[PDB]
Parts: structure tokens; sequence; C-alpha cells
RNA sequence: GCAGUCAAGCGUUAUAGCGACAUUGCUUUUUGAUUCGAUGUCGGCUCUUCCUAUCAUACCGAAGCAGAAUUCGGUAAGCGUUGGAUUGUUCACCCACUAAUAGGGAACGGCUGGGUUUAGACCGUCGUGAGACAGGUUAGUUUUACCCUACUGAU
């Protein structure tokens, strides 16, 4: 609690402007190959993680590319509005036979989905409001174990723990698992 | 009604008989109305009105200048055009911060008679593999809300800013004790991961770690801004 | 089905929405705080400012998002007609931008209330509150074109 | 074994987490062979954290 | 520097343990094999039994004897279908891994290769100065590897003698940046298209300018292509196709110094133009379309290909190497007569064009929608294949000189290798830490060189699909890279105002 | 917030240095998908008044405002602004009614629960110990008015 004001200076030095960490192409290749050959054992624990350029190491082949950013070519103003310059569809149909086949397929899929949601939702929630029926308020006892105080205690004990023991009930062990915490 | 029914109604029946005259007289009155608003509006509304008037006048002058200029009249490759974007540190001297400002006294006991615990009020970098000390032996407190892992680092060359992970704290200018505690204050020299910057040495080594200097107060603005020392 | 979508509330542009929400915070929350008051009172004052502004932005975004139809969920005739009229790609991209902005505003509000828990003076708490409101305003300013389109 | 793996840490802490009424307090009392943590059949008996010293280098939370 | 983890005590003991010697068993039984052509899908000889100790050279001689070309053999590469090549011998290739047993059959896919080899470039010959601004484009002469043309941002081009690594000629006719340079496929004239919306022709031997500049484009030139020698009738000079930002492609007759055709179908800026080997022109533009024009029909657009959702940045043809090389080969021999030059150019082009039944000229377009499309414009109008997987825009695409591989260099700091016939994905080349600008094959389709934004060149081995050598030395971004016809030199240029020459 | 760009100005005869309005990058990327340490003061009951930075009610202005409903804004404080659930915590959150369930000051520069709760007791952590606390639980007497003034009524 000393009240003296220190003289905070940084001296000129050429050590500030040099590279601090470098990695060779051979080392990058070795670590890229090693990332992938690891066979994790359930009885091995991580004591200390090696410092590596994981952004350069986490390269995974992907079968598909992300969608093209349409805003670069066409803006909202040209898409729709007083200054809109769009007059034709971007991807016109091949022909009217393909168009009507696609529309018939869409009609069939829409009807199937409507039946599938009419099995549960329409016979459930939607029908109740017509008669003025509202479900009773959810009881506050069922939200126990979800308070900010309890979860602050949980993050405190996790931050203080080196080993964490998750305790499961042998009657319903999958029921009593905290997957989000894990 | 469907589609542009108001426009169709205007086309079929016209407008009110005095619409044009009423609109013309209102537009003639607008100058007196603007002057009266400027002299009558008070408080925040008046200040906002003055600010908007200044902005409109600036925009009008720019439009006039552009029209007059028009009326008077990097060596990139083909695939890159039509596309857009001393060993002194930049902050040799910063404000001194005393221990009284740095630390907050935390009292313990039922009657709050013990005062041996201290809390760091500044943002910190604790590193990898950090575990909290047991509460009985925990004198220095670095709360988790104030711990930082990344910073917005501006590169002097190429004029870009990238969100980079923090590797270490090299020198806190206030004190070596703050350096080893990991305090992030203005003028602190930190080490940052520059893997996505694509830096290569003259010998072919990929650079993924360099030094940066913190140029703001994260305790004040809730974020860490730094300049990369190239 | 629904067959009509005239009951969508008015979508303000970015600057007008900013003026509405910020001036609502200024009018509807208390505005006098003194440096001589307790630090807990000062912290509560600025926490209330941040939380109220975030809630206002979020409720405007939610009113936008609930009102507009789901282009994929409607009948195929309505879907094709609205795709012809409004360019479904731009339609969904604008609504998704609104959703992303809502999530970002919520995140900023939570982070800065947590940071304001540790404020040590009126100046620091005021700086944190202004930082939160400025970050929210930058998020909202990044929605100028989608709001006009919507 | 965990203590031996962290022999350079001078102490380790083991935090017990899980659903209410799963028996964390009972397990800690079992390890200490003494009722050091309050136990009840009703959920939510434990309300705050508690440190228990099992050995000189091992703490339970 | 970050080091790999060191070996442990147990690993050191394992190393000190005695090693096993990969020896060929003397009791190795015969294996039943069937040959099969990769290009044509044809089998030769059926099921034939071969000794287990057969070498690759002996197998090659046996296959030549089976085909009946023992007097003039052509070396082949063998693979077995996973598909694994034959490196040294059959036992060490297949039986030693144990995937295929001795009793089972071996289906050997054979593929023709090049007679010669190109050594990888391992070192920088020299850093030659002379350009006052950043280097924008470069190319090698087709007839010899001792001549390089390099156009830069100081409104000039330079002809460099690569034997002594010294400047030879300065070409200072243009007014603005020299955006693109090109050499005539007969090696007679250099064509430069500049930022001042002009084109100029230069005699290289005298370092001189032929006539006045070619004018008519209202925007800057984007790409230059030459008419192929095998289509040029003897006694006449090839025509020059030019694209530009204004969206028009102009055809120039250099004999009379005139403009014959001005194609204008593109609504936006034309990215590139290519003069194919079947009397067609392929144009790619920022209007997300590819236009196929017929030169023989008064420049009438035969087809419009519309499958991309962004700017098509580049396009390439399967026979591009033969089109650029004309009649010359890697030995640098010059035909005596124009008739002989046309005939030899026709033979060289046909070597890539007419194979496995019917001649085809495949095209690949790399666009800004992170993808590529593989087309066969003569037979079908729909795209034959779609190549996806790049996470950012594909800046460059190149067909291998034999046409059996495609290489795409993207802005996601990666290169991708795809099959040339069906377009399926093969491999990814990684090691660049900044965006890859452009790429170049070697003459025998075994080595590749790429230049990147991270100031480095990289040579990759296509067969092993790994990085062969890493070449630093550029102090700033590298914009252009090229490999000589004979496979002896590589040139690179960029922001450092230096021409780097690389050799073995 | 940091780093940069532009230039209405200011400065100058050395295109040095300041610099409004604007603007770019990071925070934060496109198909509306899916709780992390407040270290020292809190909440009620009864009852009055004030502010306006107006939630409702009154009157207006604008908007693709057809009608109905709604959004933004102006004058405006005359008049209203609720009943409940929840303490293994609520520096709040849900249900409903309602015209509406607006914000705040006069404290925070009388009854009553949290709390400064001293002597009894138990558990946990630390200490060789007397004991102290990272802590957790329970039990525990402060009791005017007839004085002046103010206020309400009465001679
Ligand atoms: N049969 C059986 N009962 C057990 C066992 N362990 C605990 N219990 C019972 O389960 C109940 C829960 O005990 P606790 O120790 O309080 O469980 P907890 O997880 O600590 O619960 P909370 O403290 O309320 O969060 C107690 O009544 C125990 O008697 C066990 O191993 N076997
Ligand atoms: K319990
Ligand atoms: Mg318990
Ligand atoms: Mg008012
Ligand atoms: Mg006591």
């Amino acid at each position: 609690q000393d009240s003296t004001i220190p003289d905070a200076r940084v001296q000129p030095d050429r050590r500030w402007f040099g590279n601090t960490r470098v990695i060779s192409q051979d080392a990058l290749q070795h670590f890229r190959s090693a990332l992938g050959e690891t066979q994790k054992d359930t009885y091995q624990v991580l004591l200390r993680r090696n410092k590596l350029p994981m952004s350069l190491l986490e390269e995974k082949d992907a079968d598909e590319s992300p969608k093209a950013r349409i805003l670069d070519t066409e803006s909202y103003a040209d898409a729709f509005g007083p200054k809109a310059q769009r007059k034709r569809p971007r991807l016109a149909a091949s022909n009217l036979e393909d168009l009507v086949k696609a529309t018939n397929e869409d009609i069939t899929k829409y009807e199937e989905k409507q039946v599938l949601d009419a099995t549960l939702g329409l016979m459930g929630n939607q029908e109740d409001k017509e008669n003025g029926w509202t479900s009773a308020a959810k009881e506050a006892i069922f939200s126990k174990g979800q308070s900010k105080r309890i979860w602050n205690e949980l993050y405190k004990v996790i931050d203080s723990s080196d080993v964490v023991i998750h305790v499961l009930d042998a009657r319903d062990p999958l029921g009593t698992r905290c997957k989000s915490v894990e | 009604p469907q589609n542009d029914y108001i426009e169709r109604h205007i086309k079929q029946h016209g407008k009110r008989l005095d619409h044009e005259e009423r609109k013309r007289k209102r537009e003639a009155r607008e100058s007196h109305k603007i002057s009266e608003r400027a002299q009558k509006l008070t408080g925040w509304k008046g200040k906002q009105f003055a600010k908007k008037r200044y902005a409109e006048k600036v925009s009008m002058r720019k439009k006039i200048k552009a029209h007059e200029q028009s009326k008077v009249k990097d060596a990139l490759p083909t695939y890159l055009l039509d596309r857009e974007q001393k060993f002194s540190v930049p902050l040799p001297k910063v404000r001194g911060i005393s221990e009284e400002e740095m630390f907050k006294v935390i009292k313990t006991g039922k009657s709050r008679s013990k005062s041996w615990k201290r809390m760091i009020t500044k943002h910190t970098f604790v590193g990898e593999g950090f575990t909290r000390r047991p509460v009985k032996m925990e004198r220095i407190i670095r709360p988790s809300a104030l711990r930082q892992k990344k910073a917005n680092v501006t590169h002097p060359e190429l004029g870009v800013t990238v969100f980079l992970p923090i590797l270490a704290v090299k020198k806190n200018p206030q004190s070596p004790m703050y350096t080893q505690l990991g305090v992030l204050t203005k003028g602190t020299i930190i080490e940052v991961n520059v893997s996505e910057l694509g830096m290569v040495t003259a010998g072919g080594k990929v650079v993924w770690g360099k030094y940066a200097q913190v140029t703001n107060e994260p305790d004040r603005d809730g974020c860490v801004n730094a300049v990369l020392l190239v | 089905m629904q067959l009509s979508w005239k009951d969508i509330p008015t979508v303000a542009p970015a600057n007008d929405l900013l003026d509405i929400v910020l001036n609502r915070t200024q009018r509807k929350t208390p505005t006098v705080i003194r440096p001589g008051f307790k630090i807990t009172r000062i912290r509560a004052f600025y926490m209330r400012k941040v939380k109220y502004t975030g809630e206002g932005f979020v409720e405007k975004f939610e009113d936008i998002l609930k009102g507009f139809p789901n282009i994929n969920d409607v009948h195929p005739f309505h879907r094709d007609l609205m795709d012809t009229l409004y360019e479904k790609n731009h339609y969904k991209i604008s609504l998704a931008a609104i959703s992303r902005a809502k999530s970002l505003v919520e995140q900023v509000a939570r982070d800065y209330v947590r940071l304001l828990k540790f404020g040590q003076s009126l100046f620091q708490c005021k700086q944190l509150k202004r930082a939160a409101l400025g970050r929210m305003a930058t998020i909202v300013k990044k929605l100028r074109d989608p709001l006009a389109y919507l | 074994q965990f203590s031996q793996l962290h022999t350079d840490r001078k102490q380790i802490s083991v935090g017990f987490i899980g659903y209410p009424n799963t028996g964390k307090s009972s397990i800690i009392n079992t390890l200490r062979k003494k009722k050091v943590c309050q136990v009840a059949p009703i959920p939510g008996e434990t309300k705050v954290w508690q440190y228990i010293t099992l050995m000189k280098r091992i703490f339970l939370i | 520097s970050t080091l790999i983890p060191p070996p442990s005590k147990k690993q050191k003991k394992e190393a000190q343990l005695p090693r096993e010697v990969a020896i060929i068993p003397k009791d190795l039984p015969n294996v039943s094999i069937k040959f099969q052509a990769l290009d044509t899908g044809d089998n030769v000889g059926g099921a034939l039994r071969v000794p287990g100790a057969i070498s690759e050279k002996q197998l090659e001689e046996l296959l030549n004897q089976l085909n009946g070309t023992s007097d003039d053999p052509v070396p082949y590469t063998f693979s077995c279908t996973k598909t694994i090549d034959i490196t040294d011998n059959l036992y060490s290739s297949l039986i030693k891994p144990g995937y295929n047993s001795t009793e089972d059959q071996i289906t050997l896919l054979y593929t023709p290769r090049a007679v010669f080899k190109v050594k990888p470039v391992t070192r920088s010959s020299s850093a030659i100065a002379g350009h006052g601004s950043t280097i924008l484009c470069s190319a090698f002469a087709p007839h010899t590897s001792s001549r390089m043309v390099t156009g830069a941002g100081d409104n000039t081009a330079r002809i460099w003698d690569c034997d002594t690594q010294t400047p030879m000629h300065t070409l200072k006719g243009h007014y603005n940046w020299v955006l693109c340079v090109s050499w005539s496929p007969d090696g007679e004239v250099i064509a430069t298209g500049s930022m001042d919306n002009t084109i100029r022709l230069w005699d290289p031997k005298s370092g001189q300018c032929l006539g006045d500049a070619l004018r008519g484009h209202s925007k800057w030139i984007t790409s230059l292509s030459w008419e192929p020698i095998h289509l040029v009738k003897p006694g006449s000079k090839p025509r020059l196709a030019s694209s530009s930002k204004d969206g028009t492609i102009k055809i120039w007759d250099t004999v009379s110094r005139v403009c014959q055709y001005t194609m204008s179908g593109h609504t936006n800026s034309v990215s590139c133009v290519k003069w194919g080997g079947q009397g067609l022109l392929y144009s790619g533009s920022h209007d997300r379309t590819v236009r196929v024009w017929d030169i023989n029909s008064q420049g009438r657009c035969i087809n419009i290909l519309k499958s991309h959702a962004h700017w098509v940045n580049h396009l390439s043809l399967s026979t591009d190497y033969a089109l650029r090389i004309g009649a010359f080969d890697h030995t640098g021999k010059k035909p005596s007569t124009p008739e002989e030059a046309q005939k030899k150019a026709l033979e060289n082009y046909e070597k890539i064009c007419k194979k496995n039944g019917n001649s085809e000229e495949m095209m690949v377009t790399a666009s800004d929608d992170y993808t590529m499309f593989l087309w066969n414009p003569l037979k079908s109008t729909k795209p034959i294949a779609r190549m996806t997987g790049h996470q950012k825009l594909v800046n460059h695409v190149a067909f291998s000189p034999d046409g059996r591989y495609i290489v795409s260099a993207s802005f996601d700091n990666s290169i991708k290798l795809w099959d040339g016939r069906d377009g399926k994905f093969i491999s990814t080349f990684r090691g660049h830490v900044a965006s890859v600008y452009q790429v170049a094959w070697s003459s025998d389709c075994r080595l590749l060189v790429s230049c990147s934004k991270d100031t480095t060149l990289k040579v990759w081995d296509v067969r092993t699909r790994k990085l062969s050598v890493d070449l630093p030395g550029h102090k700033d971004e590298v914009y252009t890279v090229d490999w000589s016809v004979d496979g002896k030199r590589v040139c690179s240029g960029g922001k450092d105002k230096m021409v780097r020459l690389w050799t073995h």
C-alpha cells in the first residue's frame, strides 16, 4: 500500500525489435504430421502443454468450400428498392418441365412436413390458446441448482482444483452427468 | 387494398385541393421555423440541433467543392488491382502507478479485523496452466474477470490491426514485481503470437512470436490495445 | 398459414435507432450521480445504464426478427413469390445480420457489467459505461444497409 | 498417485462436483473417516465450498 | 527456435538395438499381373507371371517387348490399386507391406512419362538490379533459357541475359506500368500490354520497338495471348489477342499492324483471354461468366458458360504448355523451315490433344467463389466437374504440361493438386504462411514452384506430394515466378525491385 | 479505446507542427443457427410531498398512415401507476390483472427482518500453544415525553 509514485520508463534496446519465437519448416512438418498420429489413452493426463503455433498447425482438409459472399457483387440497394437494378432471377430455371417438377416436389415435402408437425405441435400448443387455456406458471423449486451464486461457487472450486472428481449416481449415471462442465 | 393502392388512388382521384399551396407555404415557412428552433430549443435538444446544423453545413460545402472541382475539368499486378486492403519504444515514459492504486485491501475474519489479503485492480495475464492458490495461503488476488488472453495489435507497416493471443509479459514499466505478477498497464511490453501475420526471417524461419507495447488503459476501456515493435 | 404480413413494426435506420435507444436510456434512467456518494451506488448507477441500453437494443432487434416471415417455412407459392420480389439470399442475410448484432450487444452488456463490478472510482466507472455504449453503437452502425433494405 | 505426479506443487486440491444429493459430502466423510461435511437425504444440504485436509499435501474441496 | 521433442532413453536403446536389412528373398515366387493403361483403359498380355525380384527397369523393358516397341522404348511409371506407385521393385513396393499376397493378382496401371529429368532449383544464382520500381510480370523465351523478359512499374520492360545474370536490353516505350509481357511462340517478338491502355511489340535481338503502339482499348490491358504456331499457316505471323479492363477482347494482326476483331460480349472487366488449339478463344471476366468465341466465324461467341457465383480470376487449358512452346522442345532446337516448324508444332500439340480415342481440350476456371470448374466445351455445355475445398479465393490455376494434373494456388496460404481428367481431389501443399500468388510447373510434370506473399518461393515434388525445397531471399512480396522450358532456371520478381535467378 | 486516412480551418514563406466534420481496421462474420471473486451496508410496513428526464389519460406533427392497430416526435406533472409466487440468495426473476403497471428526490455526500449482534456451544482451516480465522451452524434484556416548538382540534 505504498503511496510513492514510481518512475515508469522503458529504456531503448534492440532486444525489443527482434524475433522472440521462430519455427523451421522441418519442425512445422514434424508437428503437423504428429498432430493426427496421437492415440490418446484414457489413463494419461496432461501435465504440461507444449507451446506451439497451433494456428499454423491446425490445418485440416475440407471437402466443401463456404458459400460465395453475394454482397460483394450485388448490394441491397441494387437487390431491392427505388434504385434496384435486378430485373431477372440470378439462377433461372432450366425449363418449364423442370420448374413444375421442382414445384410438385416442394408441395409434397411441404405437405409431409405439415403432417409431421400436425402430429405433435398443432394438437399441442396451438390448440390450447383458442379456448383461452394457458399452462400454469413453472414452479421456482425446479430451478434449484441453477442460481448464479451456486455457479459462482462451482467456478471458484474448479479454478482452485488440480483434480476434479465428477460424482455420478449409479442408478442414473448418464442422467447425472454435467457434460457442459466437462 | 393491394399493391400500390395509395399511388393508384392519387392517379385516379388526385390529392386534396389545397395540397400544392399548403406544401409550398410550409416550405416557404421552413426558414423562419429553422431560425426559431435554433433560438428556442434548449438543453440536449438544442445541442443536438446545433451539431446537426454544423454537419449539414459541412456536407453542403463539400458538395459545392466537389461540383466545382468536377466542372473545372502502388504498382500492383493485374490480379491484385481492383482489390483493396534508434531502438526507442513508442511510449518511453508513462504515468506512475503507486501500490495504493494498484492493490485493494481485502479484510477477513468475522469482525473484519485481519487485512493481509490484497486484490489487484488492474488487468492481468496469468498464463497457461494457472490454478488458484488455496484460500488460506492466497495473499495476492487476480480475479478471473480481469484476466486477459488476447489483444488488438496494430502493425506499423501495412497498417492493419489483428486480434492476437498473448504469450507472456516481458517488462511492466512500473516494477519487476508487477512484471512477474503479469499486470497489463499502459506501456507494458508483452509477447504476442504473430503466426497469422506471415512473417519469415531472412533465413527462411517462420516467425510466430514478437514483442508489442500496450498503448491504452485496459482498466479504463475494457480491452488491450498494443503496437507491434517492428 | 398466415397469408398476410402487414403487422410488422416500423424498422428505423441505424442512426435513428441509435438516437431512439440512447435518448430512451437518458430519459428513463436517473442521470445525477455524485463523486461524493458510495462506490457501490456509483457502480449500480453505471451498471443500470449499461444493462438498460443493452435491453433496449435487444428488444428492438427481437421486434424486427419476430415480425418478419420465415421464407423457408411458408408455403412454396409464397416462398417463390417473395424470392422473386425480394431476393431470398439478401433477405436471409439481412435478418441473420440482425440476429448476430443482437447476440453481440448481449455479450457487450454482460462483459461490461462484470467489469463494472470492479470499478474503483467514478471516473473509471464512467469510462467503462461509455466504452460499453460506444461498442454497442459501433455494432448498430454496422447495420445501416440491412436496416434500409428491411 | 496424482500427488506424486504433482510432487513439485507442494500441495494439490481435489474438487468434488456433480448433481445434488449424489454423495460428495458422504465421500469426503468416508475419506476422512469422520463426519467433517454435513450430510442429509434432502438435496442442497451443502451450500458453500469447504476445505478439508486429507493429508499434508492433499486437500479436498 | 522451437525444437522437436528429443528421443528418450527407451528410444535410444531401441536405436542401439541391431537393425533389419531389407534384402530380396531368393525363394521369392512368381506373381500373376495384368497391365492396364491409365489413359485408355486397355490391357496388354492378360495374366502374366513375373519373378518376385523383378526391377522397375526390367519390367519396363518387358512391357516394351510386349507392346512391340523394343527398338524405341518409352519409359513408363507403374501403380497398383489405395493406389501405390512402384518405387524400386515389386517386392519392396507391394509384398513387403503385405497388402497384396503372392497368390493374388497385381493390376499394374502404366502411364507414360518424360524421357528427361529436371533437377530442382536449390539456390539463388543472382539478385540482378536495374528496375526502378516493383516487378509486375516476367517470362522466359520459348526457344532458349538465356533470355528473360520482365516488365515493371517504372513504365519499362527489360530483357535479361540469364547466362551472365546481367541486363541486356531496356524497353522504354510505354507511359504507365507494364502490366503484362509475353513472348511469341516462334520466339520472334515480345508483346507488352501496359497500364496506359496500349500494346507494344519489340524485337528482342535489337532491343527495339516495331512501329507505333497498338491503340484502341479504353482501359488497361489485362492479358495477352498468341495464336498457336500449329494453326498459323506457314509464311504468316501469329495474331495477338488482348483483353482489358473495359470488357473487350481485341485481335491484332502484327504483319499489317491492324485490329481485325473486337469482341464485346462481357458486361464487366475481362480477367483473362486464352487462344486455344482448336481455333477458339476462351475469355473469363468479372461478370461471373466464361465466353467461348470462334475466331473462324468473324469472332462470334459460340458458347456462354454460367456456373460461377463470383469473378472468374483465371482459366487454363490442358494444352497450354504446347501452345506456349510452339515447335520448340527442351533441347532448344529450331526447325529449318516454317513448314517444318508448323508440322513439329502440330505433332507436339497432338501429343497432348489426341489421346485415349478422341482429342479433347479441357478447360479449368478458378473463381472468387473459392471454387473451380472443369469444362469440356466441345462436347458438352454443362461443367464436367466442380472442384471445392479452398477456404478463400483461388488466385491461380495451372494444368500440368502433360495435362494429367491441375494445381490451384489460393489466398488461404495453400495449394491444391487435383486429377486432370475427372477433377477429383488428390492432395494439399502446405507450408506457405501468406497468400500464394502464382505457380509454375516444370517441363516433365514432376516439380512445381510457387511464389507467395510471405517473400518466399517453394519447390514441391508432385510425385511424393511434399515440399522439396524452400527458397528465401526476397526482401518483400514476390509477384511473378517462371520456370524455363529446359528446366534449368527459375526467375522471380516482386516489390524489392530485384530479379532473382534460381538454378540447381 | 488504440492505430491510421481525409481536410473546413489555425500556423508558415522553412509542403514544420496542431486540427472540426467525416472515415477505415480490430473487437465481430454473412442464409435469421444456437452463470467466472461487488470486502462493507440492505429490504420491508405506515404515511406526506416534490421533480419531469411522460408509462397511461388530453390535444397535436410525421411516416405506404386504406380501415383497425402500431412506430417516432411536440406541449403537458391536472390525474392515476396494482394483486401474487419464489431465500439450497433475490445487488432479482416469473404469473396474472390492468388505461398503465414511468423513472427519481426529500436517508443512503415510529415497528420490523438482514446487519456493529459481548459473555454459552459445535464443525472446518491455520498455529507447537495460548489462540487466530477462507469459513459454516445455533442461542442471546435497552425501557422518554408531563417540557419548548411544529401539527391537529378546543376556549
Ligand atoms: N445407499 C447409499 N446412500 C448414499 C451413498 N452416499 C450417499 N448416500 C446418501 O445419499 C444422501 C445424499 O448425501 P449427501 O452426502 O448429502 O449428498 P450430496 O451430493 O453432498 O448432496 P448435497 O450436499 O445436498 O448437494 C444421504 O442421505 C446419504 O446417506 C452411498 O454410497 N450409498
Ligand atoms: K444432501
Ligand atoms: Mg453435500
Ligand atoms: Mg417535457
Ligand atoms: Mg459468541
